[PDB]
């Protein structure tokens, strides 16, 4: 029995909240994919292959993002393989986040 | 009414301007998210997308592309806003989607229509962390062909000492471009390394959006087309100077500013490079 | 269009984390009720009544629990109606945690 | 073997069991989660459920309702914990579901069926924080009928100088029983305020659980027992005291602690209660 579920937001800013919260989503692993979160499987798939570790998700190699400075806030709140999550990190902006996961941010 | 945004004015395009060189006849090609045609203060030229699932260039999804397009060439008019080489043919070359990302291979390509197209200069407002053999053949091709080629440093502010410029920024044979605010202060968000050349206004910089609307942004993406734009109206001037006495000149005759690890060689001042 | 998104978690304790999470449930509110809770429209319907204030959710009045003293740590962390959530509370059992919202700790 | 867990002998009972004085003949209604009639060290003479779903009054899903009756009466063999009155007739009277819950009226109920037939000491380690009228009716009419009434204290610590004695606790009619440690140091979770009245052994308590095994529990749930034990102690001795005569006497003789908001009255000592 995996204790696994997480939730994520994201909002304009640099800070926990001087940045409110514009999307949010909920994923859970344990014991499948679900939740509100439009790539579910992978993004749980995404974990597992790092093991749950924000902070191990490679980049893009790949893609180009604009530029532009418009920073993003994204936050991680739960628990993976029961252990407790906390997770905040500003991406320069949304391209960026994005060409981050792979598909946790596929949001 | 036409406004000067402070950018324009801060490199001293107005100077040439006055003396008749506007951009006239260059050809630029805007490597992006694509240009709306359809507003008021721009005219452009031609391009092409290298977006499979976005075809049409002339429609920006994300604005960017039209931002940027705007501070190159917006026109010179009673209204919206001035570039810094109004007159010059402004080329939409779509490589970005509606969310921004665009895969390396159509930035590859898209380089690789502005050679075949004879562009003089071209501007990429768009980078990532990852070099690439590809890549690097392509700028350096056409830096070969005679382009001037311009790109935004990046915009991972500081890190330690180690160099936080992206590609293609990070590749010798391209300007690569960090951002100063109006007080000539770099961007606590600017790109630091050795391989930063120049800087130019990067910070709430006014131009056009789609929409027949106006706006300001941030971002080595609003520094670059600055730096672009300062090449066109070098090759007005000076239609038979080679991309490397263009360069050379921008490089050469900047306003020194910080040390060269956070400012390049200080901010482009094109009067001073038209000599 | 409601950002809003939690995850509960519980486990035998008196602190966030010397308090290990044996069980975690994620809820949506907005639009609909879902997410992996026994009882989702509820706490849901339990949150709006309180305005989604985890301090103001009465007890019971009409129930009795064991007078064990093995206390529970329940954790919530997201957002309600776009502002963000992350409440702690200690129970002195799981009984009392219960009997506490009437469905948001239905489980 | 047996051993005695240190509770027992924290408030004399074993004084008493050697002058003969067990329990005998006096019956204890536990009011709870059920009793498990299955096990060794116990005997449950009869019972009853309020509990719907749940009927069955000698089986405790919960295991809270087995380690309270084994408080007061796990029996004197050589196997085992010891009751502080071993030989008293132990009802169980289940108002406690698997969870640990019960409705107000499960309880109020249970008390009736306790009143109805005849019990002598009524254990309750249960508790909420509101009262109500038909609660407190039913408490105050089992004293009223002559039963000695115990009940938890409750476990929500210290609040300012607020009462954090619940129901029935709460009660004038009704002993309510604080927990202190093998030291006669307050457990730190045990409920303040005027309302309680005595102290008992409520830390890492040893008694019997369903299935024959035996384990030790934190709360004021494990001091009332101990207290509702030591009645039935007294009225083994003396079996025609009155309620009131055997409160009074636990009330008297205790072993003072600290101020009376956090002690009570103090540690009741049964050797000294009896005389
Ligand atoms: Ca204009
Ligand atoms: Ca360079
Ligand atoms: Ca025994
Ligand atoms: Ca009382």
């Amino acid at each position: 029995y995996a204790p696994s579920a997480l939730v994520l937001t994201v909002g304009k800013g640099v800070s926990a909240t001087t940045a409110a919260p514009e999307r949010a989503v909920t994923l859970t692993c344990a014991p499948g994919p679900s939740g509100t979160h439009p790539a579910a499987g992978s993004a749980c798939a995404d974990l597992a292959a790092v093991g749950g570790d924000l902070n191990a998700l490679t980049r893009g190699e790949d893609v180009m993002c604009p530029k532009v400075y418009d920073p993003v806030l994204l936050t991680v709140d739960g628990v993976w393989q029961g252990k407790r999550v906390s997770y905040e990190r500003v991406f320069s902006n949304e391209c960026e986040m994005n060409a981050h996961g792979s598909s946790v941010f596929a949001f | 009414a036409q406004s000067v945004p402070y950018g324009v004015s801060q490199i001293k395009a107005p100077a040439l301007h006055s003396q008749g060189y506007t951009g006239s006849n260059v050809k630029v090609a805007v490597i992006d998210s694509g240009i709306d045609s359809s507003h008021p203060d721009l005219k452009v030229a031609g391009g092409a997308s290298m977006v499979p699932s976005e075809t049409n260039p002339f429609q920006d999804n994300n604005s960017h592309g039209t931002h940027v397009a705007g501070t190159v060439a917006a026109l010179n008019n009673s209204i919206g806003v001035l570039g810094v080489a109004p007159s010059a043919s402004l080329y939409a070359v779509k490589v970005l989607g509606a969310d921004g990302s665009g895969q390396y291979s159509w930035i590859i390509n898209g380089i690789e229509w502005a050679i075949a197209n004879n562009m003089d200069v071209i501007n990429m407002s768009l980078g990532g962390p990852s070099g690439s053999a590809a890549l690097k053949a392509a700028v350096d091709k056409a830096v070969a062909s005679g382009v001037v080629v311009v790109a935004a440093a990046g915009n991972e502010g500081t890190s330690g000492s180690s160099s936080t410029v992206g590609y293609p920024g990070k590749y010798p044979s391209v300007i690569a471009v960090g951002a100063v605010d109006s007080s000539n202060q770099r961007a606590s968000f600017s790109s630091v390394g050795p391989e930063l050349d120049v800087m130019a206004p990067g910070v709430s910089i006014q131009s056009t959006l789609p929409g027949n609307k106006y706006g300001a942004y941030n971002g080595t993406s609003m520094a670059s087309p600055h730096v672009a734009g300062a090449a066109a109206l070098i090759l007005s001037k000076h239609p038979n100077w080679t991309n490397t006495q263009v360069r050379s000149s921008l490089e050469n005759t900047t306003t020194k500013l910080g040390d060269s690890f956070y400012y390049g060689k200080g901010l482009i001042n094109v009067q001073a490079a038209a000599q």
